[PDB]
């Protein structure tokens, strides 16, 4: 039980190509930014 | 001598405007304000690029960075034989005096200015780096 | 003093700059965004369409040009909504801003959709 | 919300560490409330437009229907992906006589209670 | 900010002072040397580390010495 | 101000685009965090480690996941001679059908990447047979992966936090790693190896269902108890034996053979046994010297404090060392990565000539994959070994507690030693440069009989020790009548000296004039490289040009245009210089390696014979002649498997060319130009609405100097990774 379907590259390489990449920058971008108290 | 106050409406020099001259770092933060007297009506260089004819009397120039007053307080001073001061200006309006901060210029000597930053050593009888690790920051050996 | 040019200090130039949508002072935040929005996605859903890698497959090379188009509307909405985050801690204020990128997606996606509905 | 955890329908839950999230924890599940409705009772842009901008410029069993109804929806998606089935005929196969997963998401979740008392 | 450091080699000949573009360093009374006179830097907040002065010193090792430190706007030289 | 870095708020209160850069580059810098005491150091160091072995095993188990998914490794090992190892199939949408159907080679569905790293030669000499096996590990190798990163997490917690004193004992930490960790993981690999990778060898699966029902060998421990360990060296594998089958097994597993496997052309798995048996006991013994909590052991301080030499020729010897190898982390990794680099050389050196899994050495791309990566980070590792030995100068070294000793004595003689050096460097550079431009210009004027050959008679003369019968020394090893050679005749010798005299192997290769003036340049990059390696170590804490360095620190840009201008003074700079020779030096000695690999495997080891004493011929029959099929990859009549080769070649040579505007164009103008930005932007009407956060600047000197050799190095590697792959793919 171990093989991962046909349709899996199709979703996982443009979610870490593309989404995750997206959130990441976004998030870092937010924290780079982020004013001291 | 007494610490002299700007005076913002004094007659600036005659310029026709360059693109070298204030940004929004003097709307946001601050700008300094350069200030002399001119005996004769005569041509000087503008630090950020051009021409200006200064005028007769006092004379009023705004900068952005330090080093622009201070180029144009050497030009005249070694050209012209002036004596400028220039202000720190903040976007409040507090209005900070400097140079001469003491009234006599920095290249002599004057007595009652307090010596900082003086170690009484040689730069040989410094520490090693050995003896400064692990303070609350980087520091260098010449620092203590 | 400042450098005079035709180009800086024209009447018709004010009165362009200030009848453009980011300058009425007065209008709302949401309504300068779905005008950006309309504005841009409408001429943003032309050259993926016309130049794109679906570009010569007849029926498909509008829908894979302005779906791209909707797409990069959405990546520009997203630089917008952290543009505001990061700069902000009535358009320059963070609740201001955050209605001016949801207008820009709006209309940003309206004027996508009536860029195809042609 | 187990034996001996302490805090940072509230329960003291924040491993990951305020109002905009209360109020998107309540839309998330009073959409997945109507999303599991009508999954069970199972077997336009303008407008929707204007609702929800009227919506987003405007009391404890709302959000802990909200939170079973979107531990509900992640069901019937995970075991509708991976089954294949419907949920009545998930239940029909679960009743009457992914799974490394399964067993070591439970365990690593225990040594997770557990781990919280260690330190 | 920059730490500029005067040391007792100085013989208080003022070439730093008239080098510096900042205004940053000034002449003190002293008596350690013939010229009665010590280099002193009392605005280390406007050094922008160009290190003019240690160009200008005459002394064999330096009597002042710039160490380039935690960067500023005014440290940067920024007109921005 | 802001908040990132946390770890430096002098960084966390710049204005400028400097500030997120700096934070990126002194995150790992813990001695210079604030607030930072010598526990929390040692502790964060203990976490990031957890963090770098969870890295790799997760590495490791996503090559066994892969290969597993989308590999031929069950189809591979039927035939392992005919069939191309699957490293991963690609989906890549911006593809074309030319494209999908040329990366579709076979035996495979869709577009795949033909494996160049040796894991599938590796995974089947150690055992491996079916896809599920490589299943289980990636498993396996993922769960450790999540338990050592838990680890880290878990020993960052205020109840496991480990105290100053259990980080700094060294004798327990010694005899631990070297009976426990050296010693017991040899042992368990020698378990390993006689328990299931010699009878997969010999067709009969062991794996967890029968590992326990299955005897190793026909009469199992009684010759182990009885002392008779020559019982299991009897009936070895037959010369005729088909790996993998039963067909001329033997029963013995632990032999001392000597040379390769006739088909696999690669070691004995019973002699590997034994190698790691060996070494295991030796390990085990040697991790008991020290003296823990149990009365017996070595002092380590007891020792360095007695050798000392008399009549102060060394002063005071090692007097005072262990408390600066104990107290400095920054010696303590120049040495691990000085033993690790060294290390990496001998493990590329080791693996070409004595290749050791089943059908390496006939996976050409492999092997010359393998060696250059393996040269390159030893070249890596070693400059950084001499980077942390200057950072020790600077930082760690306290002359008053090292008063007299070895360490002392080289900072008293390092211009003797840089002097030397310098003679060496320059020695070696006109000789080698001026034997090259002469043999080029007879090459030029018609006339070879002219250039000057030296024969390699001393590497020559040590082969024939080896037993080498081509240069007929015939002494040692070569001549019959030998005490050597009568004495190691009965039981390792005769493979050895079959493996020795096949010249159509790895193992001692024939040498020319041209190997002798190769081997000259690849001392001259050796000796320059440690020049300035050496030079920036022991001139870090200061020259005549500044006396004050350590004063600065480690990396400073420089100290002015005063005093005639000090650019690249410092010991940071003096690394900077030297990475630029090592790449040098490791692309001298892989286009050595590679072209003379690619002569003896096409037949015609003539060609390097005679091409390879004359520059021209280096340009000329290497770099022009190995790149046609490379550059053809793509091309306006097609492509082929080849384009990602020749477009990753051009990237490579496009990234060198970036890192040349870093390396040439300095500061100043940069600054000018941006400050004309910030004008253009602030004017600009309807884009003035948006302003940055960060003040933007130029990038300082320092990071200038970094980003260059970083792009300069990016596409060195890309560059010659590209043609070595496309070179030994296409032709082979
Ligand atoms: C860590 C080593 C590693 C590397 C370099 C790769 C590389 C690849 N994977 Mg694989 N993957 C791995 C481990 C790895 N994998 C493991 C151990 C599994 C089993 C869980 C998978 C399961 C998997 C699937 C199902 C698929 C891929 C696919 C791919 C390809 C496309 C990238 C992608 O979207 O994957 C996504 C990566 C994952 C799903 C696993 C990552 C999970 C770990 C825990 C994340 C580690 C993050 C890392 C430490 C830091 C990165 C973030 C940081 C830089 C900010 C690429 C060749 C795709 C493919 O085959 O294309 C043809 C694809 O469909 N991988
Ligand atoms: C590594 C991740 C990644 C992935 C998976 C893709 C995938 C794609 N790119 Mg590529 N691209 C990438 C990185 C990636 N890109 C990078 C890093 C660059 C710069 C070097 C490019 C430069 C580039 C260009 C110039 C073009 C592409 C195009 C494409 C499309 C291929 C052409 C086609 O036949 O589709 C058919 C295309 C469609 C059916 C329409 C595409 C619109 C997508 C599907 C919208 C996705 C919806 C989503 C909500 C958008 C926001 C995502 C965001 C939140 C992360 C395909 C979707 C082509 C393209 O965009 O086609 C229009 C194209 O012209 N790419
Ligand atoms: C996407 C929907 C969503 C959103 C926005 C939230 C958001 C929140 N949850 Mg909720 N939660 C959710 C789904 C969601 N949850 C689900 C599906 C469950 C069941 C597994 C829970 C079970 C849960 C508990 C037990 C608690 C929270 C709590 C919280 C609050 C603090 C946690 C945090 O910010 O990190 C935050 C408002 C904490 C809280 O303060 O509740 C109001 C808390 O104690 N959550
Ligand atoms: C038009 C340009 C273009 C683009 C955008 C792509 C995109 C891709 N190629 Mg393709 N390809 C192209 C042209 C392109 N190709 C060309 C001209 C060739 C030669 C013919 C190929 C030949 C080729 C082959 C042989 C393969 C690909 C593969 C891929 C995929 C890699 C998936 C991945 O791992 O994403 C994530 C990207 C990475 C992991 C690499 C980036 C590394 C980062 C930037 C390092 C720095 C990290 C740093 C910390 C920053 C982190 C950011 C943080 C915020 C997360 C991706 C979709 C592979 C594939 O299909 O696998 C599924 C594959 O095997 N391509
Ligand atoms: C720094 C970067 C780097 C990278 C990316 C590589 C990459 C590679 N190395 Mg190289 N190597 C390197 C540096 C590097 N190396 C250095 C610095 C050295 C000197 C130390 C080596 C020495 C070396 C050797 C000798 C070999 C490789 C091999 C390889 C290849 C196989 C992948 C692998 O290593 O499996 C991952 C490995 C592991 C996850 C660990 C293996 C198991 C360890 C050794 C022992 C486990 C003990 C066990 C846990 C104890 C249990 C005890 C019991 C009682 C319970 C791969 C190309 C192999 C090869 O070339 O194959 C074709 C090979 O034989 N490397
Ligand atoms: C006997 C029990 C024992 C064991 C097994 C270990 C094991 C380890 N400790 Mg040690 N430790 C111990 C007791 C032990 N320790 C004690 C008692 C103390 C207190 C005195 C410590 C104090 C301590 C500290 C402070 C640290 C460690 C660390 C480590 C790790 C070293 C890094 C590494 O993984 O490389 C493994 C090394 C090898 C596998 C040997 C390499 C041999 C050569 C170079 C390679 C060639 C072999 C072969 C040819 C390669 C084949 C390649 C393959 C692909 C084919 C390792 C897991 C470090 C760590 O990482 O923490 C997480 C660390 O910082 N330990
Ligand atoms: C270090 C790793 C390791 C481990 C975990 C094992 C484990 C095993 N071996 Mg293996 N083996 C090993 C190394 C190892 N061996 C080495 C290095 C060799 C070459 C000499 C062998 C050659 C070998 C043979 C020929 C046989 C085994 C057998 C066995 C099994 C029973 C042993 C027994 O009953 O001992 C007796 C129990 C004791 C408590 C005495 C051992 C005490 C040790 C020596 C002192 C502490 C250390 C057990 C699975 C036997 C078997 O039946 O396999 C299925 C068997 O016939 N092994
Ligand atoms: C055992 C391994 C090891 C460990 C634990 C350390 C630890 C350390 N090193 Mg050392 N060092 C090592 C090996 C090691 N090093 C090696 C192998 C080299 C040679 C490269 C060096 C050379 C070296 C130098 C010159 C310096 C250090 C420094 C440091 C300290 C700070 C690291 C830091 O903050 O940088 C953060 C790391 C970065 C910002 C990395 C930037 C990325 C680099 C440039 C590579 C970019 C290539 C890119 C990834 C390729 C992408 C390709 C693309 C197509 C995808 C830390 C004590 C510094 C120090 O002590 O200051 C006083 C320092 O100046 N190291
Ligand atoms: C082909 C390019 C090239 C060459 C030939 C050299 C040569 C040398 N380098 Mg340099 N270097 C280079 C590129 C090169 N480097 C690059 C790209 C970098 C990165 C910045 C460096 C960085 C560097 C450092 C850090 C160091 C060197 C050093 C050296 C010298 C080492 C000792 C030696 O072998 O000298 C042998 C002499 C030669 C190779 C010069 C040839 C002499 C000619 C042929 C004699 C005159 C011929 C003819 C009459 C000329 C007439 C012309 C007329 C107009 C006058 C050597 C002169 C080291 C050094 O200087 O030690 C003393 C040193 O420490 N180099
Ligand atoms: C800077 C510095 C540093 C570093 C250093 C280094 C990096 C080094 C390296 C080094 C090295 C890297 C070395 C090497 C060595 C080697 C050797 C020493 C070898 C030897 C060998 C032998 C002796 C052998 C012999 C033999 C043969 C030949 C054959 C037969 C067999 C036999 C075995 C007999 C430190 C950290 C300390 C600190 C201080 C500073
Ligand atoms: S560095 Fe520039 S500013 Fe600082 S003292 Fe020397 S001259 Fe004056």
């Amino acid at each position: 039980p171990f093989v991962p379907p046909s349709w899996a590259p199709s979703v996982f390489v443009p979610l870490t190509g593309l989404v995750l990449p997206a959130i990441a920058m976004a998030t870092l971008f937010v924290y780079i930014e982020k004013e001291a108290p | 001598w007494t610490v002299p106050t700007l005076n913002p409406d004094t007659p600036s020099p005659i310029f026709g405007g360059s693109t070298g001259g204030l940004l929004r770092k003097a709307q946001t933060e601050e700008f300094y304000v350069i200030t002399w007297e001119a005996k004769k009506e005569q041509i000087f260089e503008m630090p950020t690029g051009g021409a200006a004819i200064m005028r007769q009397g006092p004379n009023l120039l705004k900068f952005g960075k330090k080093e622009q007053c201070l180029a144009l307080t050497t030009q005249l001073r070694n050209k012209f034989k002036l004596t400028p001061c220039f202000y720190r200006v903040f976007p409040d309006g507090k209005v900070q005096y400097l140079h001469p901060a003491d009234g006599v210029y920095p290249e002599k000597v004057n007595a009652g200015r307090v010596g900082a930053n003086q170690n009484m050593r040689r730069i040989g009888q410094n520490v090693n780096p050995i003896k400064v690790k692990f303070s609350g920051r980087m520091m260098s050996p010449a620092e203590i | 003093g400042m450098l005079e040019t035709p180009v800086t200090s024209a009447p018709i130039v004010a009165t362009y700059l200030s009848n453009l949508p980011a300058y009425r002072t007065g209008v709302a935040p949401v309504l300068r965004g779905v005008e950006i929005g309309l504005a841009h996605g409408f001429l943003l859903a032309g050259p993926f369409i016309k130049l794109g890698p679906l570009r010569n497959v007849p029926e498909t090379a509008e829908i894979a040009g302005s779906l791209s188009a909707a797409g990069l509307v959405l990546i520009l909405a997203l630089c917008l909504s952290i543009y505001g985050s990061a700069q902000f801690q009535p358009l320059f204020s963070a609740d201001g801003w955050s209605e001016f990128a949801a207008g820009f997606l709006v209309g940003g996606e309206a004027g996508v959709a009536w860029a195809y509905v042609c | 919300w187990y034996p001996g955890a302490t805090a940072p329908g509230d329960y003291g839950f924040d491993p990951l560490r305020l109002k905009w999230f209360r109020e998107a924890e309540l839309t998330n599940g009073r959409w997945a409330m109507a999303a599991v409705v009508g999954i069970l009772f199972t077997d336009e842009v303008a407008v929707f437009a204007v609702l929800e901008g009227k919506r987003y410029e405007i009391k404890l069993k709302e959000l802990k229907n909200g939170r079973l109804a979107m531990l509900a929806f992640l069901g019937f998606c995970s075991q509708a992906a991976v089954y294949g089935k419907g949920p009545i005929e998930t239940l029909q196969l679960h009743l009457a006589d992914v799974g490394p997963e399964t067993a070591v998401t439970v365990a690593v979740l225990c040594v997770l209670p557990m781990i919280i008392e260690a330190t | 900010a920059h730490i500029v450091k005067i040391y007792d080699t100085c013989i208080g000949c003022t070439q730093c002072v008239r080098a510096c573009p900042l205004d940053v360093l000034e002449m003190v009374p002293w008596d350690g040397c013939k010229a009665s006179q010590m280099a002193s830097a009392p605005r280390t907040e406007d050094c922008v580390g160009c290190k003019r002065c240690e160009t200008a010193c005459p002394t064999d090792f330096l009597s002042v010495r710039v160490y380039l430190g935690s960067e500023s706007t005014r440290s940067m030289g920024l007109s921005y | 101000h802001k908040l990132f870095p946390k770890f430096s708020q002098g960084l966390a209160q710049d204005p400028t685009t400097r500030r997120i850069w700096y934070g990126l580059a002194m995150a790992h810098d813990f001695e210079s965090h604030d607030g930072m005491t010598e526990e929390n150091l040692y502790q964060k160091i203990f976490a990031s480690h957890f963090g770098q072995l969870s890295i790799i095993f997760l590495w490791t188990s996503g090559n066994l996941f892969h290969v597993a998914w989308q590999g031929n490794f069950e189809q591979w090992v039927t035939d392992p001679v005919h069939i191309r190892p699957i490293a991963h199939a690609i989906w890549d949408p911006h593809f074309g059908q030319p494209a999908v159907e040329a990366f579709t080679r076979g035996g495979a569905s869709g577009p795949v990447n033909i494996s160049t790293s040796g894991v599938y030669q590796w995974w089947y000499t150690i055992g491996m047979r079916t896809n599920q096996d490589l299943y289980v590990g990636s498993v396996f190798l993922a769960l450790v992966s999540a338990i050592f990163l838990f680890a880290g997490w878990l020993h960052l917690q205020p109840n496991f936090q480990p105290s100053l004193s259990w980080f700094k004992d060294a004798e327990s930490r010694l005899n631990h790693h070297l009976s426990g960790l050296f010693g017991v993981s040899s042992l368990a690999w020698t378990g390993h190896l006689v328990h299931v990778a010699i009878p997969e060898s010999r067709g009969q699966h062991v794996g967890w269902d029968n590992f326990l029902s299955v005897l190793p060998h026909p009469q199992g421990l009684t010759p182990f108890f009885t002392g008779n360990w020559a019982a299991y060296a009897q009936s070895p594998d037959t010369a005729s034996h088909v790996f993998g089958t039963a067909q001329g097994s033997g029963q013995a597993i632990l032999t001392f053979l000597g040379g390769f496997h006739p088909q696999t052309q690669s070691l004995w798995l019973t002699d590997m046994a034994h190698h790691h048996l060996a070494i295991a006991v030796i390990f085990i013994v040697a991790g008991h010297m020290y003296r823990t909590n149990f009365g017996i052991g070595h002092r380590m301080q007891a020792i360095l404090e007695a050798h000392t030499p008399p009549s102060g020729s060394l002063g005071a010897g090692h007097k005072g060392l262990f408390d600066t190898v104990n107290n400095s982390l920054h010696f303590q990794l120049g040495l691990a990565l000085a033993s690790v680099g060294t290390i990496t050389s001998l493990v590329a050196q080791h693996m070409y000539s004595l290749p050791p899994y089943a059908f390496q050495a006939i996976d050409f791309t492999t092997q010359a994959a393998l060696y250059t990566h393996h040269q390159y980070i030893a070249g890596f590792i070693m400059c950084g070994a001499f980077a942390h030995g200057a950072i020790f100068f600077i930082r760690d070294y306290d002359p008053e507690q090292n008063k007299g000793n070895v360490l002392a004595r080289m900072l008293d003689h390092k211009e003797a030693l840089i002097s030397h050096l310098s003679w060496v460097s320059l020695f070696l550079g006109f000789h080698t440069l001026g034997l090259y431009v002469h043999n080029d210009v007879m090459q030029a004027f018609g006339t070879p009989e002219k250039q000057i050959l030296i024969e390699p008679v001393f590497a020559q003369w040590i082969q024939a020790a080896h037993g080498k019968a081509l240069y007929g020394f015939d002494f040692l090893l070569s001549s019959k009548t030998s005490a050597a050679f009568a004495n190691g005749q009965s039981l390792w010798l005769p493979g050895w000296l079959d493996a020795i005299n096949n010249n159509q192997n790895s193992l001692f290769l024939t040498i020319g004039p041209g190997d002798f003036l190769v081997h000259h340049a690849i001392a001259l990059g050796l000796h320059t490289t440690t020049l300035i390696l050496v030079k920036g170590a022991l001139d870090a804490r200061g020259s005549k040009l500044m006396p004050d360095k350590k004063d600065f620190g480690y990396s400073f840009p420089c100290d002015g245009p005063g005093r005639g201008g000090t650019c690249d003074i410092s010991a940071y700079d003096a690394f900077y210089l030297a990475v630029f020779w090592m790449l040098n030096t490791i692309g001298w000695v892989t286009f050595y390696w590679h072209w003379k690999h690619l002569t003896l495997w096409q037949g015609n080891v003539a060609q390097f014979d005679e091409s390879s004493t004359y520059l021209m011929g280096w340009l000329r029959d290497y770099l022009w002649l190995n790149s046609s099929q490379l550059i053809n990859g793509y091309n306006p009549f097609g492509m082929n498997s080849l384009s990602v080769w020749a477009w990753t070649f051009l990237f490579g040579h496009l990234i060198y060319a970036t890192g040349f505007m870093f390396l040439i164009s300095w500061r100043g103008y940069w600054q000018e130009l941006i400050e004309t930005l910030v004008w253009a932007h602030e004017k600009t009407p309807l884009a003035n609405l948006v302003y940055w956060k960060d003040k933007p600047v130029a990038l300082s000197i320092v990071q200038a100097r970094l980003v260059g050799l970083a792009h300069f190095s990016v596409g060195y590697i890309f560059t010659y990774a590209a043609f070595l792959i496309a070179s030994t793919s296409g032709r082979f």
